[PDB]
């Protein structure tokens, strides 16, 4: 999602050792600008594909359906 | 024709030219690693074993084959020249702890399973 | 320009592996058999070449398996017998090759569940 | 010729008439989504996962059971297909138990499999689930039936395959269940085969319960050595210990099947093993002692006399390797009383030719034949992948069968003739109807049993039957070459033996009883200390300790067929070569490897040294012994036959009895079969219900 | 169809597949196919002669500007007559692209070296050699650059076993790390993992 | 656990027992499986 | 010296056993009366060539080629090995 | 359900213990052999049978989503009781 955030990139202008230490910091910085972005747009929802050919299921549906437990299974041997 | 290239040598006199180069070059080197290894074994000792690896791989008849071999042999003489092996690295070409394993049928049928 | 070499195809001095292991390895150049408990046939499309089992002992303290041999787990896939049976001789192993098993076509009739004079008539549904 | 042009995803196909929807499709490399059709058994169709589109068709067809016709476009991945699979999984799976974590079909499962390949990935079904009583049907099949899908291959395989009808579905609707209705054991030499068929967990074996995983299995391709049949295995072991036995298809053999002794006697090799080398200590007891000591004795006994004084005897598991070096030291030795326990007529041909003791029909043959003749014999038991396969001719092309000796059940029906020999001289000399009936036959067999060769009559129970086959051949001309003569053997060491020229019998012995003797593998008890003279050496080299170990002098272990490479020849006279699955347990060797080694420290060593350069060795004697998948012979009957009748020797007013007259004496007759708690269980279940 | 399924972008493939086909048609040489994967990557098979040049021009033409070497890698296909498949992943910052072109080679036949083209090649190159043993002709400095000084073979070869051949203890009595052929304690369990069912069929193949 | 006590369990340990590694007590690894394979035993009877 | 046992090794359809397979067709059996405690053991060869193997005591053996040999030429060889010559 | 063997060792749930004859007993000189006192099979065979007026009852093993997946278990045997393939409980319908 990182086309739904804003930051800036440091450039540096010597190439020196000094120069890439100040481009560290200042991406510190802007770090914790986007830090602040994903926490004030965090969404609601599931956090895994809703697909479970792929991601496994939720607990309680394995030891509920049949179609859980036998993907369970198959995804993780 | 088979249609195949070249690494350095055209045929098998090229390539034996240059194992000949090779072997000058480990045989002269093999007392500077005795002195500098700071080695047990003697001189002989060393060039025998030197001897021994290239009659190892006396039998091939392909010059890119031998062409490789050649760059290996290289390669190894280099890591031996600027001291990048260890003591332990000479040694392992002489396999002091392994203990001797018997070629008789005899001796094999005892021990093991192995053939 | 090319030099035209005559010889046979054999890169085992080049390759690492002991001497031991290239003369005393036999290797099986085979389709594998479709597991009998499942009716998939996708298991049976390539060619494996495997090696010769040796000895496996248990371990004194835990009772694990031990093996000495480096080659228990090597299994190679290949496309035809005749790429197995190159690979297998260009690295000097010595090859048993099976032939590929298909299961021969058959005649199915289902109306034969029923017939008026044989004995391909059912008794039960 | 006759053949019809349809599509396949538009792609298309050459097919004959009455090929099937499924068919088609296999025919370009796609595999229908299947649960009810298997290709070995009759189309039933109620399963409905094979459910497929037909192009400009609104319902879809079962593809399994629809022929297809002129035209036809099979759209095999089409939305209609997709979604026909989607609802007949979800209504497999509406009821199912979720029973995968202690299931042993799990993650070998048809169901699982193709659930996840062409169903759902979720359910929507709110209800409860319907859960059924389980079924007893003996101590080798284990019954869980709520894991049951109803695709009835069980029922179908039990009625066409085995030929017993004992199971069905009572019931009806959402209630109807698949059994017996009643206590009863389906016990039959063909049964565990269901475990294989049924697609789930429902039915499992019972031995193998819990102990592993499919994933975890290392699989090795050998051959089965309870019988002489040669049945294609796969031997599945995990970290050093062999774990199950499963069938491995060939078509011309067993083609998907094995017997139960074959499946299930592989518990016998985990007891009563011999793992060291022993002697006989001050007192006359065994005791354990290092391989060069017991070598050394037996050198030392074997380097003392020469000739008639040394003898061998080969049990009914030995491989050729081991023969063929134990018969070159004999002969280094200048012996030439290399002889087997199971007994073959000597005189004529003998076993100078080999189509004199041979299956020449082969077994895929049965199916070109119209009239068997069965001679003393029980195939049931004796061979049971045989006696399916006369199943499959009987069933599927109308095949006349017809026995002579005891009335046996045979799950088909044949015609009893009798049991006393005359009635063979009454069909040689034309006297009988069923002579007319195999004169009309155009590919008559004529099949006499090993076991009818047991006893003292056996050489002019061949001549007579050799005559028969001679005024087969006479008054119905030759067929081109249909080899109607036949042998069945019932020991898989008996045809490699003869091969190498063994002397069959154990007569030799008798005559000239040696001072030294030796056991390979010899466990039928067929000489005791009585017919020897006193201090007489006797050296066993086998796997297990039975009849012969406890009169040994000297044990040497030796291995099992699961524990070497070796060479079996089958009833056919196919020679074919195990692999080895784990090694010899303890101090056990390699049998060549013991004979060579023994050879080498009794001073006449033994040319060869490897595996290869035994099987050098095997090519020089017999070469026939290196074509690992070739059964085509010359056919040299007129000869034999020529040969067979300048002796005279008069028949016996005996019945002719084979040994295993029902089921009870069919799991156990070698050693490893006897060592076995599976078959213990099993003869203990079919002598008592309970 | 939404929620789940990766969305695909038509516009870069369109323009990936036009630069393919610009690539080719200068290059014909050397090309033997050109390719657009469905999630927008573009592949261009050569002939190994043509590595150089190829190369070169997707490093210094106007059009192209491809002028970092992401990664140079070799994947070994036993059951090819040329085992080795060797990868150059190059990037475009000119242009925001990225390009992949790859080449073939066996045992016994070297590849020209690209150190000369991209400084970055130097390295790889090498951990080529001392991973599958392919050799680069007219390369500065080439020798083993991951694996143990003196060690034998090239462990990312199919047929070289996980575990290797030898293994390294201390030993007392000579005072020094020693090697000796490898034995496990535990032998590591093969796994028999794949399906027997047929799970993607856009990608079956013809029974032959 | 004053105001929240633990659930109670007749297997739960009633002794908390520390880090006993340096110590006789120490656990000692074992295999837990039976025999695999099983010996003939040969007879205890002279056989002449 | 003592003749132990007789094998010969003749292929099914290749033209060189030809005269080999006439003889077994012809004047096996009579052999066979001529001698009938003696092992002559009849196998199949693959497409190498015919063999005549001739075992003695105490393991002895030879093998002679009988490669393109006629009925009789084989005949000779056989009556050869089993006289005291050769 | 501890019990011991013929030269002292505890024999565990599995049923292992050493021979005499067995070396490997020295490792377990100056230390102990570590056994778990909780036999899972007489704590199950402890719990009482529960009684049920239904052919087909559901089992979970308690807890709900804490417990093994729900498996449904029929009651139609008389002489004999359904028990759970995860848990052990066993359940019957009442009787006489
Ligand atoms: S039969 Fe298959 S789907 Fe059913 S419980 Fe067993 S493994 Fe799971
Ligand atoms: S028991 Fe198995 S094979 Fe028989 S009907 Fe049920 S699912 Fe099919
Ligand atoms: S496979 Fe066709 S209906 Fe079952
Ligand atoms: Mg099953
Ligand atoms: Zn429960």
């Amino acid at each position: 999602v990182y086309d739904q955030v804003e930051f800036d990139v440091p450039i540096g202008s010597r190439g020196d050792c000094y120069d890439r230490y100040l481009c560290r910091v200042e991406e510190m910085r802007q770090s914790l600008r986007i830090i602040s972005q994903c926490l004030n747009k965090m969404p609601p929802g599931e956090i895994k594909v809703d697909d479970a050919k792929v991601s496994p299921p939720k607990r309680a549906e394995m030891k509920t359906s049949m179609e859980s437990l036998i993907h369970h299974f198959k995804l993780y041997t | 024709g088979t249609s195949v290239k070249p690494i350095f040598s055209r045929d098998m006199n090229e390539a034996k030219r240059r194992v000949r180069e090779l072997y000058r070059a480990w045989y002269r080197e093999v007392p500077n690693t005795v002195h500098l290894f700071q080695l047990d074994i003697s001189v002989k000792q060393g060039r025998d074993k030197v001897r021994e690896m290239f009659m190892k791989n006396a039998h091939v008849t392909d010059p890119r084959v031998v062409d490789l071999l050649v760059i290996k042999g290289k390669m190894e003489l280099e890591e031996t020249i600027n001291v990048w092996k260890q003591r332990t690295h000479i040694m392992r070409f002489f396999h002091e702890t392994e203990a001797p394993r018997p070629t008789d049928f005899l001796s094999k049928f005892y021990v093991g399973h192995d053939p | 320009q090319l030099i035209a070499v005559d010889e046979k195809l054999d890169i085992t001095t080049l390759t690492g592996v002991p001497e031991e292991h290239i003369k005393t390895r036999k290797v099986r150049i085979f389709v594998p058999a479709r597991n009998n408990m499942q009716s998939g046939v996708n298991n049976t499309k390539k060619w494996k070449m495997e090696f010769d089992t040796r000895e496996r002992w248990e371990n004194p303290l835990m009772g694990w398996s031990s093996t000495a041999d480096p080659l228990s787990n090597l299994v190679l896939t290949f496309s035809t017998k005749e790429d197995a049976v190159a690979f297998a001789e260009k690295n000097g192993w010595s090859f048993d090759v099976e032939e590929r098993k298909v299961p021969k076509p058959k005649s199915k009739s289902y109306g034969a569940n029923f017939s008026w004079n044989k004995r391909t008539r059912v008794s039960t549904k | 010729s006759n053949l019809i042009e349809v599509f396949v995803d538009g792609q298309s196909v050459m097919v004959e008439p009455g090929t099937t929807v499924l068919q088609a499709c296999e025919k370009v490399g796609m595999q229908i989504p299947r649960f009810c059709y298997h290709e070995r058994l009759s189309v039933a169709g109620n399963c409905r996962m094979c459910l497929v589109e037909i192009e400009k068709a609104p319902k879809v067809v079962a593809a399994c059971a629809m022929p297809v016709m002129k035209g036809w476009n099979i759209l095999t991945n089409s939305e209609k297909s997709k979604k026909a699979r989607e609802g007949v999984m979800e209504f497999l799976l509406a009821n199912h138990p979720l029973d995968c974590p202690i299931c042993d079909q799990g993650g070998e499962c048809d169901l699982q499999d193709q659930s996840m390949m062409f169903g759902s990935d979720r359910s929507r079904f709110l209800e409860g689930k319907r859960a059924v009583e389980d079924k007893n049907i003996g101590p080798l099949v284990k019954t869980i039936m709520t894991r049951c899908i109803q695709c009835t291959r069980c029922i179908r395989f039990a009625s066409e395959i085995a030929g017993v009808d004992d199971l069905g579905t009572t019931g009806r609707g959402n209630d109807m269940q698949v059994g017996t209705y009643i206590e009863k054991m389906f016990m039959s030499e063909l049964s565990g085969n269901i475990i294989d068929i049924c697609p789930v967990g429902a039915l499992t074996s019972k031995p193998y319960a819990f102990t592993a995983r499919p994933w975890e299995t290392r699989k090795t391709e050998s051959i089965d050595v309870m019988d002489a049949v040669g049945s294609n295995i796969v031997v599945s072991t995990r970290t050093g210990e062999v774990m199950r036995i499963l069938p491995r298809m060939h078509e011309d053999i067993n083609e998907e099947w094995i017997s139960d002794k074959t499946r299930f006697a592989y518990d016998g090799l985990k007891r009563q093993r011999l793992t060291q080398p022993m002697i006989r200590n001050e007192k006359g007891l065994l005791t354990y002692t290092t391989w060069e000591d017991a070598l050394s004795r037996v050198a030392g006994m074997l380097q003392s006399f020469q000739g008639n004084d040394v003898a061998a005897i080969a049990g009914g598991l030995v491989d050729a390797e081991a023969l063929v070096a134990l018969k070159d030291l004999l002969n280094r030795v200048d012996s030439d009383s290399l002889c087997t326990e199971e007994v073959f007529p000597t005189a004529g041909a003998g076993t100078d030719l080999r189509s004199n003791y041979l299956l020449n029909t082969t077994i895929a043959g049965v199916e070109e034949a119209d009239v068997i003749l069965l001679v003393g014999t029980n195939p049931r038991f004796e061979a049971p992948l045989f006696n399916a396969r006369i199943r499959k001719s009987w069933l599927h092309n109308d095949l006349k069968v017809a026995l002579i000796g005891s009335p046996v059940d045979l799950t088909y029906r044949y015609d009893h003739l009798g049991d006393s020999p005359k009635i063979l001289q009454d069909i040689a000399s034309g006297n009988h109807p069923f002579s007319q009936i195999l004169k009309e036959a155009k590919k008559p067999m004529v099949v006499l049993g090993s076991s009818a060769l047991q006893r003292s009559d056996g050489t002019a129970i061949l001549a007579a039957v050799s005559n028969i086959a001679q005024n087969i051949r006479l008054s119905s001309g030759v067929t081109g070459d249909w080899k109607v003569m036949n042998i069945l053997h019932r020991i898989a060491s008996q045809v490699a033996a003869l091969d190498l020229g063994y002397k069959p019998g154990v007569e030799a012995i008798r005559k000239n009883p040696p001072k030294v003797l030796f056991l390979l593998g010899a466990d039928g008890g067929c000489i005791t200390r009585q017919d020897l003279p006193k201090d007489c050496f006797i050296i066993y080299q086998g796997h297990h300790g039975d009849v012969g170990a406890p009169m040994a002098d000297v044990i040497l272990p030796g291995a099992a067929y699961t524990e070497k490479s070796a060479t079996y020849v089958n009833t056919e006279g196919r020679a074919q070569q195990t692999k080895v699955a784990v090694t010899p347990p303890g101090l056990a060797r390699e049998d060549w490897k013991i004979i060579r080694a023994l050879s080498e420290i009794a001073g006449m060593t033994l040319p060869y040294d490897t595996l290869d350069q035994v099987r050098s060795r095997l090519e020089e004697v017999s070469p026939n012994l290196v074509r690992y998948d070739d059964v085509e012979g010359a056919n040299y009957f007129q000869q034999a036959n020529e040969l067979s009748k300048l002796v005279n020797q008069q028949l016996l007013a005996d019945p002719l009895v084979p040994p295993q007259l029902t089921i009870k004496d069919f799991y156990m007759t070698d050693s490893i079969s006897r060592a076995s708690q599976t078959m213990a269980k099993c003869v203990k279940a079919v002598t008592e219900g309970i | 169809t939404r929620p789940t399924i990766r969305p695909r972008n038509d516009v870069v493939h369109k323009q990936l597949s036009a630069f393919g086909q610009y690539v080719a048609e200068i290059l014909p040489k050397y090309v033997q196919q050109v390719q657009v994967s469905c999630f927008n990557e573009l592949e261009i098979f050569i002939h190994p002669d043509g590595v150089i040049p190829v190369l070169t021009f997707l490093r210094d033409h106007t059009n192209a500007q491809f002028k970092s070497l992401a990664d140079l890698t070799a994947v070994d296909v036993p059951t090819r007559q040329n085992r080795f498949e060797i990868v150059y992943n190059l990037l475009s910052l000119r242009f925001n692209s990225r390009i992949r072109v790859k080449t073939y080679t066996d045992e016994l036949t070297p590849i020209e070296s690209s150190v000369t083209v991209y400084k970055a090649a130097n390295w790889y190159e090498r951990e080529i050699w001392d991973m599958f043993g392919v050799f680069f002709a007219n390369h500065p400095d080439l020798r083993r650059i991951l694996t143990d000084y003196g060690f034998e073979g090239h462990p990312f070869r199919k047929d070289f076993p996980l575990s290797g051949y030898v293994e390294l203890r201390y030993d007392d009595e000579v005072k020094r790390v020693v090697a000796e052929p490898v034995e496990l304690a535990q032998e590591f369990r093969k796994f028999d993992l794949n399906s027997p069912w047929e799970a993607f069929p856009a990608y079956r193949q013809p029974p032959e | 656990p004053t105001t929240k006590p633990p659930t109670a369990r007749k297997y739960i340990w009633t002794n908390h027992k520390f880090n006993v590694s340096g110590t006789p007590q120490q656990y000692v690894p074992y295999s837990t499986t039976r025999k695999k394979i099983q010996e003939w035993v040969p007879p205890s009877t002279p056989y002449k | 010296l003592g003749l132990r046992e007789i094998r010969i090794h003749l292929c099914q359809r290749s033209p060189g056993s030809q005269g080999v397979r006439d003889f077994i067709e012809k004047r096996y059996v009579e052999l066979k009366k001529a001698n009938p405690d003696l092992p002559i053991l009849i196998r199949e060869c693959s497409d190498v060539q015919p063999k005549l193997w001739a075992r003695y005591a105490f393991g002895q053996e030879k093998n002679v080629s009988l490669n393109n040999f006629s009925a009789d030429q084989v005949t000779r060889t056989l009556e050869n090995v089993l006289s005291g010559k050769a | 359900g501890v019990r011991t063997s013929p030269t002292g060792e505890k024999v565990t749930h599995t049923g292992q213990a050493y021979d005499d004859g067995d070396y490997r007993r020295v490792r377990f000189s100056d230390r102990q052999k570590e056994v778990n006192e909780n036999f899972a099979i007489d704590l199950i065979a402890e719990q009482p049978v529960s009684e049920v007026g239904s052919r087909v009852i559901s089992c979970d093993g308690g807890g709900g989503a804490l417990g093994h997946p729900r498996v449904y278990i029929n009651l139609d045997k008389e002489t004999k009781t359904g028990t759970c393939g995860y848990c052990g409980l066993q359940f019957r319908q009442p009787h006489h």
